[PDB]
């Protein structure tokens, strides 16, 4: 059977090739006993306490590779249960990564796992893949990297990617920092967790931001209630889209980055001009981060205005985004037509690491 | 030359709900 795994700074989906969602998804972290023997995913934040915790994914590249191997070694044994020498493996990598990190990877497969044969795809790609096409532009949010993505014929169009450095963890520290601003007390990274889940019950992107602060001010009809694991109710009102909004105006954290929405724009615009329209109406989304209700709707206005104004624009959000990058290599590794594109043992052992380009 | 054209019909004709659960 072929093996599918997406390593995120956040997440690490993983499970089988032709199924619908992955069976194992835990965070992407390394646990090392402080003092005085290691831990990865939800058993190494259980025992944040007595365990030195790392992000061997941060910002969509790794970082360090001995973290990295440890969670490869964990994603095989401990939540999939396989022997790896006997599946070929399919790993995404962020875009636009170095060259060196590539071919790291299929060098670390082939020889610590001996997998029978690998391949890496770009995250991008494998949620237009999993919506049905292979042209477009793609935006992908995560934890902590955010990209715009064009795609022509199956291949994203590296000299056009646009990156923005802030995702789903930043919107959760400053969401984070705005209820501290108002009496509220969220420290301790363990804490951060309510916030989180503050984050992805409650909050949403305003279609209008001003039509909207006017809304908030002038009626209850926005105010919302979660109740802490400790009894208080906090009452929130427009921390649920001011939040969010940081995607569209990063500045809000102090960012000089444009927008999700400009970057779209410029990343369609660095683009063959005979391909742009099928971008405009090819603007799939991914990625927990995109999960906010009313994204794609402030999207579709955001890119209306900036588009000459005739051009048919489409927004896709997929109601399963938040897993589009696993479903699709899921189904790219499947197939019986990419079965000989595998990078096989042997290929490797011929050409080395290299092979990978 | 080649492989592109029929992984890219196999890519944009697939069911989804041809995925096991
Ligand atoms: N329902 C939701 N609504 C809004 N945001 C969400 C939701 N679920 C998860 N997120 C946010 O998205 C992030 C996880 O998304 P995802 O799994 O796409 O990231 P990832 O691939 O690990 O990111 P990276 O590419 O940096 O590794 C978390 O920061 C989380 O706060
Ligand atoms: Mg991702």
């Amino acid at each position: 059977t072929a093996l599918v795994c997406d390593n995120g700074s956040g997440l690490v989906k993983a499970g089988f090739a032709g199924d619908d969602a992955p069976r194992a998804v835990f965070p992407s972290i390394v646990g090392r006993p402080r003092h005085q023997d290691s831990y990865v995913g939800d058993e190494a934040q259980s025992k944040r306490g007595i365990l030195t915790l790392k992000y061997p994914i941060e910002h969509g590249i790794i970082t360090n590779w001995d973290d990295m191997e440890k969670i490869w070694h964990h994603t095989f044994y401990n939540e999939l249960r396989v022997a790896p020498e006997e599946h070929p493996t399919l790993l995404t990598e962020a875009p636009l990564n170095p060259k060196a990190n590539r071919e790291k990877m299929t060098q670390i497969m082939f020889e610590t796992f001996n997998v029978p044969a690998m391949y890496v795809a770009i995250q991008a790609v494998l949620s237009l893949y999993a919506s049905g096409r292979t042209t477009g532009i793609v935006l992908d949010s995560g934890d902590g990297v955010t990209h715009n993505v064009p795609i022509y014929e199956g291949y994203a169009l590296p000299h056009a990617i646009m990156r923005l450095d802030l995702a789903g963890r930043d919107l959760t520290d400053y969401l984070m920092k705005i209820l501290t601003e108002r009496g509220y007390s969220f420290v301790t990274t363990a804490e951060r967790e309510i916030v989180r889940d503050i984050k992805e019950k409650l909050c949403y992107v305003a279609l209008d931001f001003e039509n909207e602060m006017a809304t908030a001010a002038s009626s209850s009809s926005l105010e919302k209630s979660y109740e802490l694991p400790d009894g208080q109710v906090i009452t929130i009102g427009n921390e649920r889209f001011r939040c969010p909004e940081t995607l569209f105006q990063p500045s809000f954290i102090g960012m000089e980055s444009a927008g999700i929405h400009e970057t779209t724009y410029n990343s369609i615009m660095k683009c063959d001009i005979d391909i742009r329209k099928d971008l405009y109406a090819n603007n799939v989304m991914s990625g927990g981060t995109t999960m906010y209700p009313g994204i794609a709707d402030r999207m579709q206005k955001e890119i209306t205005a900036l588009a000459p104004s005739t051009m048919k624009i489409k927004i896709i959000a997929p109601p399963e985004r938040k897993y589009s990058v696993w479903i699709g290599g899921s189904i790219l590794a499947s197939l019986s037509t990419f079965q000989q594109m595998w990078i096989t043992k042997q290929e490797y052992d011929e050409a080395g690491p290299s092979i990978v380009h | 030359p080649k492989v592109a054209e029929n992984l890219k019909s196999q890519l944009e004709g697939f069911d989804k709900s041809k995925l096991k659960k």
